[PDB]
């Protein structure tokens, strides 16, 4: 019956964005008040030394777009863009975190794969991760919106950057294209997928590596889930297997990753975030990426896979591996201990 | 998105002001010369001068009764103020 | 969706891309004027060195009235008395005279009379002019204005600062209750009047002060015009001659003002206005209280005698005797050359 | 002072809080505009603005071809906002 009502009546389309992941471990602030926190905000930032708890307090406990109408409020009433004062203020894998945040799932992982192929020397693994990890849906919204931001299609970034059969398959998977989960089982397809991964790889000398990326970049999740059940039933080896004896390097790092995500997401995030804080020092920036990218999708499975694998939860995990401020922004973003 | 911006407010204001004095007489959702006056003369008075011609008041009535049925609708409204916040624009502009 | 809804209202609307019909009737309306002359005239006193010119050629060239307006809008505007700021930019006789516009008729004659009677000492001169010229009316209303504006009445200060028969006839005139002008002529009394008027000064040794204030303040004005032009049938000295012989001092001039005014009020405020301007210098107080005070009132008519007696108009001697924005203020108020 | 005239004072200052960032300070060029949208209307373009559209309203809006927006041509925006939400009613 207000004018803003109207207005976002009328904005919100037809798609109301995508509903909420219940398995994430950062929930929406109940009595959420956009100025209040703008100003609280504020004031930790002016306080002389910086009052980091605060600020840490705040932000890791509002969802994304909460954290979005804090920033509109806070450029509102100081005339500064929220992400330029916290850079700022804060330095140190913090800033990394908050800073990371800050920005929208799709702005977050389009700046995370343009860092990875920033400078001649690529990083492989981050932008394995992203673009193996992330559904039709997060990569048409994260193809638009690096766009946007670099003037330059993601694709030909990864072309740039990337060489081979590893660059077919990257190109492949960013175009966020495989077919969406049907609604029948289709089991013929399934030993038919099985039987041309086999023949493709382990059955020959060298491998056709281009029907390996067809079959694993075009099926629906489940089918896959199910042909590599299958696969098992001709090939001697599995399908991480097969992969570890077939092929090498990016591409087998990449292939690795792919199914690890396919069989198992959650898994894979819990396994990435063991093997970035398991030895002499941390992994950082794959510690804090997947906190902030996952704290809102899967984070409690993330944890029960972590915490039934590992035998200790990934709260301790992080609480041995970082320290203050920093520590307690990842740990607030782990939701809870196990 | 509570607390609504500056502009948005100003927007419900100017639509709420008019059906705060055309929903007392006659046409619910139409202003006639009383219940214009009372708006004019009670929701902005910083704009009306010391004193107050009546013929001048039946010219406006008359100007803004676009279509000629002897009341103001929103649409006639709007354009008042319009005219309004362009004799504000005068003043902002040069001075 | 927004955009859609918008461009059919706009369609609706059409692209009337002048200035709207009703915009000139808003601005009559919400008096317009009044505020745009009121904000160049803050604009001029804010200016520096003080641009006296454009605030003589708004102010000199309103009504008074609309002065009037111009102050209510100055005051709501700049939340400051244009009288106080004018006051300050201000010096001068363009300061009075600026300040003298400002008020409205009653409170100018009001303040003139305060300033009359002020001092120890007493400008009897100007007294005389205001108490002698001005109708019942105006009177009346100076009484009831000039008691609000200060403590008592102007009776009370009258009497308070005059003496003798010069204070009966400035009291008595200064009641405002002169008989109004008659449908009959009454012929008898006009000649018993102008005949007891002789017989109370001329033919006597001494003179009967209270008989001729009597006559003269309480008949009407046109009867006692009759009544003097009946005087000369009787005595062979004209009233006034008769009243320089009869009485000296500021009885003499308070007759002779009083006299002057019922025959012919503009010809007295012309050959006023010729006085003032006379000999060496100016007698400005004079200039500009008569060229404020019947700028509205009879201008035309006493330039006309003006003219008609002096061969040269008002605006001549006004232009002769004075220079700068102050006399191109008093040629303002005389309204045109002749 | 009274809602309506605070109003109209918002609509006002409104216009020239963008108005003067770029060439002529009297008027909206597109990139103003949007900015203005973006900060004082943010849900009327949205989440998502429609370029298509956006330019399509820009068009629309510059009754009188000099490619931006003045104030009287705000004014015009502003009533078929007050007049769409006052058909909701
Ligand atoms: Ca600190
Ligand atoms: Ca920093
Ligand atoms: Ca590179
Ligand atoms: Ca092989
Ligand atoms: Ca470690
Ligand atoms: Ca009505
Ligand atoms: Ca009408
Ligand atoms: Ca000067
Ligand atoms: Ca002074
Ligand atoms: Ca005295
Ligand atoms: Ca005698
Ligand atoms: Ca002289
Ligand atoms: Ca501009
Ligand atoms: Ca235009």
């Amino acid at each position: 019956s207000t004018v803003h009502e109207i207005l976002c009546k009328l904005s919100l389309e037809g798609d109301h964005s995508t509903p909420p992941s219940a398995y994430g471990s950062v929930k929406a602030y109940t009595n959420f008040d956009a100025e209040r926190d703008a100003l609280n905000i504020e004031t930790a930032i002016k306080t002389k030394g910086v009052d980091e708890v605060t600020i840490v307090n705040i932000l890791t406990n509002r969802s994304n777009e909460q954290r979005q109408d804090i920033a509109f409020a806070y450029q509102r009433r100081t005339k500064k863009e929220l992400a330029s004062a916290l850079k700022s203020a804060l330095s140190g894998h913090l800033e990394t975190v908050i800073l990371g945040l800050l920005k929208t799932p799709a702005q977050y992982d389009a700046s995370e794969l343009k860092a990875s192929m920033k400078g001649l020397g690529t990083d492989e693994d981050s932008l394995i991760e992203i673009i193996c990890s992330r559904t039709n849906q997060e990569l048409q919204e994260i193809n638009r919106v690096y766009k946007e931001m670099y003037k330059t299609d993601l694709e030909k970034d990864i072309i740039s950057d990337t060489s081979g059969d590893f660059r077919k398959l990257m190109v492949a998977l960013a175009k966020g294209r495989r077919a969406e989960d049907g609604s029948v089982i289709d089991y013929e397809l399934i030993d038919q997928d099985a039987r041309d991964l086999y023949d493709a790889g382990v059955k020959r000398k060298g491998t056709d590596v281009p029907k390996w990326i067809s079959i694993m970049t075009e099926r629906s999740v489940p089918h896959l889930q199910k042909v590599f059940d299958r696969y098992k039933s001709y090939s001697p080896y599995d399908m991480l297997e097969s992969i570890r004896k077939e092929v090498k390097g990016d591409l087998e790092n990449a292939f690795l990753n792919l199914v690890q995500c396919i069989q198992n997401k959650p898994l894979y995030f819990a396994d990435r975030l063991y093997d970035s804080m398991k030895g002499k020092g941390t992994r950082d920036k794959v510690l804090i990426r997947i906190m902030v990218s996952r704290s809102e999708v899967d984070m409690l499975k993330i944890r029960s896979e972590f915490k039934r694998k590992y035998g200790k939860s990934l709260y301790y995990y992080i609480q041995q591996d970082t320290k203050g401020d920093y520590q307690k922004a990842l740990l607030y973003l782990c939701g809870g201990d196990d | 998105s509570h607390m609504a911006c500056p502009l948005e407010k100003a927007l419900d204001v100017m639509v709420s002001t008019f059906h705060k004095y055309s929903g007392k007489e006659g046409d619910k959702f139409k202003l006639n010369k009383s219940e214009l006056k009372e708006l004019l003369t009670r929701e902005l008075p910083s704009f009306l001068g010391k004193r107050t011609d009546e013929a001048a008041f039946q010219k406006l009535m008359s100007n803004l009764d676009s279509n000629r049925d002897n009341e103001v609708d929103f649409q006639e409204y709007c354009v008042f103020l319009s005219c309004i916040a362009m004799m504000c624009n005068e003043f902002f502009e040069g001075f």
